[PDB]
């Protein structure tokens, strides 16, 4: 019936996801005067809201040795790599990671969840990237994708089809990027919190998954 | 389907 | 010229602003060894990191009462009511606030910038908007209203028309919405970011104040 919900998520989930699932929690009718306050960042910031209690659930990226955070499976994002539309990578339409070797980066900043994921891509092939600089957000890193100041590796988001880019699929490395709900474990939760937990669980299970 | 997968660490 | 600038900025400057000034600056030969980074976030949480120097120069919103940090305009946004496709509102093209009396928000929170404008419209016209929710980042918030969650008044961005939204000009009341190249007063700044600076603002003067 009544509460107030406190959800963090990482930029990317403001699009659509979060979107379609409160819009699907809230049709229920017992669900309609339950509120939310949404915090949007990287996941770095995001972990340390959660111990703090600030959110009471979150959306991000798993992170390895937090212990005192449960992270569940919510859904999945592609990794591509976007390029101007001019750069010579564009004449492809998918390739190998390695390929990339020669050019300069728009690469996440360390607050990236994501960061681990490509890292050990780029590990996995044995390349170090050139990186020309860094960004935080998405739409930032797109920007400066679309303007040539350098190629990118990120998650395939539906606003890149309307830059002047090309997006390529990654054939080599293999990769899988999942998106995780959060939440501390061995704490109480209120009755709202924890029926939008539940409920994201299972449209994840059934729609993202 | 990917929700086993996703467990894994 | 060489070293690096690390540059703040608010959200919406990153999808072409940005892209914009740093493209035209890094044309000329003496700034092609110049290196960036770029950060994002809300306006309240930038102006400490000015303070701290964690950024050389930002974009941002004007804050009030900050006599330590300089404030010169670079750029203005038009702000616009968004509404789902099929919300009552969506009849028309344009409209007064007012307008939006009957309908809940999805609002900013209070560590946007542009809330001081914001507020000061709904006071105006002495309104107490009805909210339903807090959002930060403009993505998010526009897609809230796309599911019909909400209405909501935001700058008109070009990622609007690509969500089932309607956007709807605002008659009455009308301000302008200006965006700052933010910097520390009387602080040493390096050839690189003082190059950036006065680059930054005659682009802005030239192409995007009118
Ligand atoms: O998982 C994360 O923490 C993030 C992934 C990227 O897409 C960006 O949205 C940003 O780096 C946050
Ligand atoms: O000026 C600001 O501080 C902001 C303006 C909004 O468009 C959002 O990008 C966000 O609330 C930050």
């Amino acid at each position: 019936s009544h509460g107030n919900i406190d959800l963090g998520f990482i930029y990317t989930m403001g699009a659509h996801t979060v979107p379609e699932l409160v819009q699907n929690f809230t049709k229920v009718e017992s669900h309609k005067d339950i509120t939310f306050s949404f915090f949007q960042g990287a996941t770095k910031s995001i972990i340390p809201d959660l111990k703090n209690e600030k959110f009471d659930l979150a959306i991000c990226s798993y992170v390895e040795n937090e212990p005192d955070i449960e992270f569940l499976p919510l859904t999945k994002q592609e990794l591509v790599v976007v390029v101007a539309e001019n750069h010579p990578l564009a004449k492809y339409d998918s390739i190998d990671l390695q390929d990339t070797a020669d050019y300069s980066y728009i690469f996440f900043s360390d607050t990236s969840g994501l960061r681990p994921l490509i890292d050990s891509l780029f590990a996995e092939i044995n390349i170090q990237p050139k990186i020309g600089c860094y960004v935080e957000e998405d739409t930032a890193m797109v920007g400066l994708v679309s303007v040539d100041y350098g190629i990118s590796i990120m998650p395939k988001i539906s606003s890149l089809a309307h830059y002047n880019v090309k997006v390529l699929s990654i054939n080599e490395p293999k990769h899988d990027r999942f998106i995780y709900l959060a939440s501390l474990k061995n704490h109480y939760i209120s009755p709202a919190s924890k029926a939008f937990k539940d409920f994201a669980l299972r449209y994840g299970k059934k729609h993202f998954l | 389907g990917a929700y086993g997968a996703g467990l894994a660490h």
